[PDB]
């Protein structure tokens, strides 16, 4: 067995530059940035599939 | 005339302090006694008591 | 499709114990499949009905 990808979800490469330390409610998280949207996502909950 | 009221058997002036006191006992700040829980699965970023 | 009656051999039971504030870290989570659990006495159908 292997898990299809469900349909909502975006393909994204793996790479370094993907993921930064940053300051997000007194923390410094390891923020994630979408490539397509661009947003940063420092909680690893609540991030774009 | 004493006795048309029994006045709960309680002196005067407790009936007079009681009334302050009931003004105290039902003044928000003193009511500190919760009511109600929600659970829900959330990150506690940032947080606050309210 | 007949019900098994000799003990059957589980996945491992690992029991979440969820309190109101809790700080979630999945460094070594387990890859096969578990049996994560929330209350620790759940042997709770005890009375047999003969």
């Amino acid at each position: 067995f292997v898990p299809d990808v469900p349909e909502g979800y975006v393909a994204v490469q793996y790479a370094h530059r993907l993921f930064s330390s940053s300051l997000a409610n007194k923390r410094n998280r390891v923020t994630y940035t979408h490539p397509p949207t661009g947003m940063a996502y420092p909680s690893p909950t609540g991030r774009p599939h | 005339e004493a006795f048309r009221w029994s006045r709960y058997f309680l002196d005067e002036l407790q009936l007079r302090r009681l009334s302050v006191g009931l003004r105290l006992i039902t003044n928000p700040r003193i009511a500190r006694r919760f009511n109600g829980v929600r659970i829900m699965y959330l990150t506690d970023d940032d947080p606050d008591p309210d | 499709d007949d019900v098994g009656i000799m003990q059957q051999k589980k996945p491992p039971t690992v029991v979440q114990s969820r309190t109101d504030v809790f700080n979630e870290q999945f460094a070594n989570e387990a890859l096969h499949p578990t049996t994560k659990v929330i209350f620790n006495g759940l042997d709770v159908n005890t009375e047999v009905q003969p």
